[PDB]
């Protein structure tokens, strides 16, 4: 890293474990309706 | 570098049919995801001023505050410009340059050489490209070029009080809100030309300024040359968590 | 919209707003401020005299060249 | 070089309509956008044509500040309006307004 | 007269610097400027009377 | 069916589409009678007496 | 889809864009029935009876 006293890689990164995901499309048509608790085929 | 992990994209689950049911397939297809990674890093920024000891004596006024103001202003000017338009090669890729890469420069009816003007709709229409990264509306910022802002005031559309509200131009003069977006004017967009850019609609939360050092000043009296050098250095970049998020407008070609 | 047809009903000058809309003959070529306004690309937000004044200007501007 | 020539004509014809007055701000430049640091001085006969402006004329086109209802156009497009008469006489060229950055 | 200086335009800061860290180039190119003086003056206007 | 009285931004809460009976025209009360002479050329549709 | 009743300056807080059911037309209540003869040339779409 351009100086005397260098350190191997992976030692210059902090590796956050924050797991970020994106906007993720919203789901609308699954929950709107009601259920017929069928108990048979 | 700072690496954060990005959760893998969603995987669908098989609609298993009746044939299966007790066949090891009754349980479907494996949903396997890999945690991807995002990497951040930094780019330096710098400046030198030299005040020879002889000059301060030579001239009437001090000249020292100016060197300082200039250097700090230069970092801001450069950062503000870079963040807007950066090659990305050595400088921070910018809102305008990021959009172009993402194929989000939306060529619009607005025209260079007057003629069409940059109306508000032309500016709001840009939101479609943002995608889902768009609907919320309280997490967006609109930066319009000065010429656009001026064109936005003369928009026939926003002046009529029964066209916009007590906020109409006739009546007020400062188009402050366009279609639910706050309007902030900056002049560091590329200058008006065919193509070019008049507005961006960044999705703020996606962008972070990775730091590492902040503006510091180091004076190094260099006797033997009789100068005192102020070297002010700084290291920062503008990176986005995810590829999408900014959409920019361009005057028509 | 049909300035041409209207010329048969009312010659050069257009009558005042009340009569133009009232005339049964003109109703077909232009009915109510809804049609006039939509055709001018104006909005309900534009007050009606503005829509009418714009209609009257079109009527003159468009008048057969002679 | 800021004598923007507007289309308003002498001898009636167009009047100096309100919009023409604020179109001018663009030539101010960067200095122009702020809007609370500007003053508009209009010639007296461009205050009498700002009134006959079709634009500031309706409680709808404008607000409760419309001319028919009120009679003094006090604000044009976000600028205060102050009338002075020292401008040169209306004739060709001439000046109906100026908008300084105080 | 009144000659007041005008701070010149924006310098801009050397964005790159890059791999070269520790070399002379990390501090970037000089951001430099010249103050521009602008003069002011006063004209004299007077009126007279005789009672 | 006067195009004139039929809007809430034209008149008030008294507009026709909204209400259906033009009860006031320009500040005059409106009272309807059907003993005016039969509709014909000339003929009469209104009178405004000073009572 | 009557262009007449759609805005809030062509009517009141009862406008369609804002509300969606034209409930009053020109002072008449509106009641919908599907028993009117089938849509066709001629045909009938409204009867304004006298109760």
């Amino acid at each position: 890293s351009s100086s005397v006293e260098v350190s191997s890689e992976s030692y210059e990164t902090i590796f956050s474990q924050r797991i970020i995901r994106d906007l993720q499309k919203e789901l609308v048509v699954g929950a709107l309706f009601e259920e017929l608790p069928m108990s048979s085929k | 570098i700072l690496t954060m992990l990005v959760e893998p994209d969603a995987g669908k689950a098989t609609w298993v049919a009746a044939s299966t049911y007790g066949t090891d397939t009754t349980t479907g297809e494996e949903v396997k995801g890999a945690l991807k990674e995002i990497h951040f890093s930094t780019y330096k920024l710098a400046a030198k001023s030299f005040i020879t000891d002889e000059t301060e004596e030579d001239a009437i006024f001090s000249l020292l505050p100016l060197l300082r103001k200039r250097l700090i202003e230069a970092h801001a000017v450069s950062i503000e410009e870079a963040f807007m338009t950066g090659d990305g090669s050595g400088k921070p890729k910018g809102l305008l340059t990021l959009a172009s890469e993402d194929s989000a420069k939306v060529v619009t009816e607005a025209k260079a050489d007057g003629s069409v003007l940059v109306t508000a709709k032309t500016i709001s229409k840009l939101r479609r490209k943002l995608g889902r990264h768009g609907l919320k509306l309280s997490k967006l910022v609109l930066i319009v070029s000065m010429d656009a802002y001026y064109d936005l005031l003369e928009d026939e559309e926003w002046q009529d009080v029964a066209q916009v509200g007590n906020d109409s131009v006739k009546l007020q003069g400062q188009v402050g809100r366009i279609y639910g977006l706050p309007v902030v004017v900056s002049e560091y967009f590329p200058a008006k030309a065919n193509s070019a850019e008049f507005a961006v609609i960044v999705y703020k939360d996606n962008f972070v300024m990775p730091r590492q050092r902040a503006v510091t000043v180091e004076r190094e009296r260099q006797a033997g040359k009789q100068r005192d050098a102020y070297y002010v250095t700084q290291r920062v970049n503008l990176q986005r968590y995810f590829a999408n998020g900014v959409v920019s407008g361009t005057y028509a070609a | 919209i049909d300035y041409s047809g209207l010329r048969t009903i009312f010659g050069e000058k257009l009558p005042e707003s009340h009569i133009f809309f009232a005339t049964v003959a003109a109703h077909k070529y232009v009915p109510s401020y809804a049609f006039l306004r939509r055709e001018l690309g104006l909005s309900s937000a534009h007050t009606n005299r503005k829509v009418w004044k714009k209609f009257v200007e079109a009527y003159g501007k468009a008048i057969p060249p002679a």
